[PDB]
């Protein structure tokens, strides 16, 4: 298996600049181990085949599950907690890894929860480790995300002004939870809602302004030209921020970033802490996660419906195959300021903030 | 009695010594305010500077360097204060660490000089902008160990500082050759190097300055010459402005008439914007950290741009 | 007469634990108002202020809930105190919290018949000042009657409307 | 030259809005502006444009912000001159000389300015270079291409 597809996942260095980026999926529990708690499968499958899944959400609903997989979690008594628990929850990404590559958001917390682990004493027992991961998880969810989150949102609303209209794209719920804390505090301004093909992501922010009382805007990317003359400030949330200063976010976010320093605007990156990473992208290409080709088949505006496409048998047709990349690195000099927890940072700032919490 | 409006004392430092800044004197002010106190609790000591501190800040016309001088004056305190056993140990530890940082304030001009006159290389060509005592220090510091240049200077309407700053220089007999405003372009091919001052350094490493210093440094950017700025540390604001623009108006700025139909029917030096719409001209240009060749600061040179935050989130507390 | 304080005590001494809400963050410290004393006004340093691990801390969540914290200095005659919660017994936290709430519960039942300072005079303090607090046995005081040995209240017009609310138990 | 304080006269005797810039504040006042407009005292070989001091000044800040920078000239202007940067024009005085001392120890200041001495040695002209002029207004028409306007000058001297 492995051994065998480990030579063929390397045989795929070729021509095509996107012959490493790896399309393998587990849409289906066809087959499935035993190792698998349930709730990692329904996790699975709200991986595989959600389409508005926020990377905060993600990484929320992970560490919830991993919670009820620790206490339902029965150690041999042959030996103790620590050893053989990683070994059990590796057992459970490398499912989950399967339905979907891990985001940013969540290798992180992986990365964190698998520290804790190897770090507590073995003078506790196994009823008092549980309890124990427990509350460090609960902590990680208030402090790293949703109270980081709501500080966020506060020192985002500072700079908004009234009399602005101001640019979001794509969905970023956290985004959204500053634009409807903006109108609350009484802040006069309007929305650009910059949507784009596939899964048109954007009539679901379009949806909840509308549904807060927002004056709003909706235009396709391609009308970006046409409509950052009235825009003012460009608001974007991320999938993860490098240490380079470059923004990880998914698809047009480079071209409304790059449009926007182009005509004088300015690209706000709200992204949280622990979205933060020690990689480092010189292209969109090295890194970044394929989406199904077919989806560019459906002719019309809407997802899954009846739209017999021109293209629905490239995969039989030579010379010719579909692709959608669904992130993309845009370069510092187009970010002007990181909206972090730790406040307004220049982007260019990200790995000082990892290297401080790295100090434990 | 007691403490009289320190605006006053603050106002003597300034006739006691011409010589020091305004941001160093209310730090001077303060550490009378604290010491001829006597508060009991630590809420009364702290409830005194900060309505000791606004008073000055309403004093001035909201300086920058000045309420960010205080700002940090007060965060250095209350960082290391703690209450163990007896109080006066609180005024005690106020006022000497107080005292400390007045004198570690005072000669941060002379540690920017000492680190600055190596820029200044022999026959070099050098350009300034207004008055600032800054580069006056360094480029003393140069001519004091003996290296020959020239320097521009720039008429620095609506300051009109150029011309106080061309005098600064020539008594200390180093060459000179005004500016004006509106023709630093034509003479950047010449120099070597951009030296300015800094009235506010911001969060994004920024440079608030006099009106005309983004100017400069445009111009330094498309003739591959250098850009330099003098920053006393006590200057780190802790504001971040978006565009190259969004700064506190004092006034309100660049407006237009409402001219209804009312007729009212190569030097000229006299024509010139009366004292009414130059008060509609601005006062302050910010100049983004992409232009900035290098922070010169007490700290040290600080070329990053992102450490320059680093390095202010230290000073806040 | 709507609201009043909770002990006979105007103001904390020393080295006394108080529930204190929070109300505000400032560049010099964390103004606060004491529950048990009216709210009065409050100041916690940020350096004893519990300990953080951001570069500049922003998490105010502490902000509206309510925190216990112990006392420094007291000046009568302005209204400072100075309070501190990174000294207080982590232990002898709950204490405070523990013998708060029944405080809490004492004062929600005059309330209720005070629609006061007064009253305080006439049962409570004195009764505090009986026995050790006036929830150690006020659970007795339905099961007996010496408890109101040298009890004048203004009259019995209310406290036997009051004796039929003992009964909450 | 001063010519501010009247320009803004001869338009608000035609009920147009004026708001005098200081001369070291253009920069601030770009994100404003939709569109520039200037004069052209001389136009050369390269398409360049020598006009008053402060042309290149607010042409790169044009630039810079990215809005449209437009001069009007007339063909009655086009030089046979080629400078090779934004200072090669010959000069009518010595500009721009620095004073030789020796040891000899001798808000808004409006009245604090360069004598009448000192703005003789600044210089008079200045040449803003062809890639940072977005079109020219001519009698021919309007011209951008930068080397049609060396076709028009060609078609004139001879």
């Amino acid at each position: 298996d492995a051994n065998l597809q480990e030579k063929k996942i390397f045989e795929e260095k070729q021509v095509s600049i996107f012959s490493h980026l790896d399309w393998r999926r587990r849409r289906t529990t066809e087959n499935i181990p035993k190792d698998i708690h349930p709730a990692v499968i329904r996790l699975g499958l709200k991986l595989a085949n959600y389409k508005i899944f926020g990377s905060n959400q993600r990484c929320i609903d992970l560490l919830k599950t991993f919670k009820i997989v620790i206490q339902d979690y029965q150690t041999p008594y042959g030996t103790t907690l620590s050893r053989h628990l990683t070994t059990h929850i590796n057992s459970q990404i490398a499912y989950l890894v399967s339905t979907r590559p891990l985001s940013i958001s969540m290798g992180n917390a992986i990365r964190f929860l698998k520290l804790e682990i190897s770090v507590l004493d073995i003078d506790l027992t196994d009823d008092e480790g549980k309890e124990l991961l427990l509350e460090k998880i609960d902590s990680y969810i208030r402090d790293r995300i949703i109270i980081a989150g709501q500080v966020i949102v506060q020192a985002a609303t500072e700079k908004i002004q009234d009399g602005d209209v101001i640019l979001t794209y794509l969905h970023s719920s956290t985004v959204n939870d500053v634009l409807i804390h903006a109108k609350n505090v009484g802040k006069k301004f309007r929305v650009v809602v910059v949507d784009s093909r596939p899964e048109f992501e954007g009539r679901v922010c379009l949806k909840l302004l509308t549904e807060h009382g927002i004056e709003c805007t909706y235009v396709m990317i391609s009308a970006l030209s046409y409509i950052m003359q009235e825009v003012t400030k460009i608001f974007l949330g991320g999938h993860a921020m490098l240490s380079n200063g470059a923004l990880y976010s998914r698809a047009g976010t480079s071209l409304i970033s790059l449009l926007g320093h182009e005509s004088n605007v300015p690209v706000i990156a709200c992204c949280e802490s622990y979205k933060f990473t020690e990689r480092i992208q010189l292209d969109s290409l090295v890194y970044n996660e394929l989406a199904p080709g077919d989806q560019l088949v459906n002719m019309g505006v809407d997802d899954f419906e009846e739209k017999p496409g021109v293209l629905a048998n490239w995969k039989s047709v030579k010379n010719l195959k579909l692709l959608s990349l669904k992130y993309d690195v845009t370069p510092p000099r187009l970010i002007t300021v990181c909206v972090c927890e730790m406040g307004l940072l220049p982007s260019t700032s990200v790995p000082a903030i990892i290297n401080e919490f790295k100090q434990v | 009695q007691g403490e009289f409006d320190i605006v006053q004392v603050y106002k003597k430092f300034l006739q006691d010594d011409p010589e020091i800044t305004m941001p160093v004197a209310a730090i001077e002010a303060l550490v009378q305010l604290l010491s001829r106190s006597q508060a009991k609790t630590i809420s009364e000591f702290m409830d005194i500077l900060q309505n000791g501190s606004n008073t000055l800040k309403e004093g001035v016309q909201n300086n920058i360097s000045l309420s960010a001088g205080c700002d940090i004056f007060q965060r250095f305190v209350t960082r290391s204060l703690h209450d163990v056993g007896d109080f006066e140990q609180c005024k005690r530890h106020l006022v000497e660490n107080g005292k400390l940082f007045i004198q570690r304030a005072r000669a941060c001009r002379q540690r920017i000089a000492h680190l600055g006159y190596p820029l200044i290389r022999d026959g070099s060509v050098i350009l300034t902008h207004g008055f600032s005592r800054g580069v006056a220090a360094v480029l003393l510091a140069a001519a004091k160990r003996h290296v020959r240049f020239k320097v521009f200077v720039t008429e620095s309407r609506p300051s009109g500082s150029g011309c106080l700053m061309t005098r600064t220089l020539k008594n200390a007999c180093i060459p000179t050759c005004m500016v004006l405003d509106s023709a630093v372009s034509f003479t950047m091919n010449r120099v070597d190097l951009v030296l300015v001052g800094a009235e506010g350094v911001v969060e994004n490493g920024g440079l608030i300055n006099q009106i005309g210093t983004f100017q400069l440094a445009v111009f330094a950017k498309h003739a591959h010459k250098p850009f330099y700025a003098v920053a006393e540390s006590h200057k780190f604001v802790r504001m971040f402005p978006l565009s190259q623009y969004d700064i506190p108006f004092s006034r309100p700025i660049l407006e237009f008439d409402d001219p209804s139909p009312e007729t009212v029917h190569a030097i000229h030096n006299e024509l010139i914007m009366n004292e009414e719409q130059i008060r509609n001209n601005p006062t302050l240009d910010v100049t983004p950290p992409e232009f900035v060749s290098g922070l010169i600061t007490d700290l040290g040179i600080i070329d990053s741009k992102s450490g320059v935050s680093e390095e202010l989130i230290k000073l806040y507390l | 007469t709507s609201h009043c304080r909770f002990y006979e005590n105007k103001y904390p001494e020393i080295d006394d634990i108080v529930m204190v809400n929070v109300q505000q963050i400032a560049e010099m410290g964390a103004y606060v108002k004491l529950l048990e004393y009216d709210n009065i006004e409050g100041m916690i340093l940020l350096s004893e202020l519990s300990r953080r691990r951001i570069r500049s801390i922003q998490k105010l969540i502490r902000v509206g809930k309510n925190d216990v914290a112990v006392v420094l200095r007291v000046d009568k005659e302005k209204g400072y105190i100075d309070l501190s919660k990174r000294r207080v017994s982590s232990e002898d936290i709950i204490k405070c919290e523990e013998k708060y709430q029944k405080s809490k519960t004492v004062h929600s039942i005059l309330r209720y018949c005070a629609e006061l300072e007064e009253l305080y005079k006439t049962i409570a303090w004195p009764l505090s000042r009986k026995f050790g607090h006036a929830y150690e046995a006020f659970k007795l005081s339905i099961i007996d009657e010496t408890v109101w040995e040298g009890i004048e209240p203004p009259s019995k017009d209310v406290l036997d409307e009051l004796k039929n609310y003992i009964s909450k138990r």
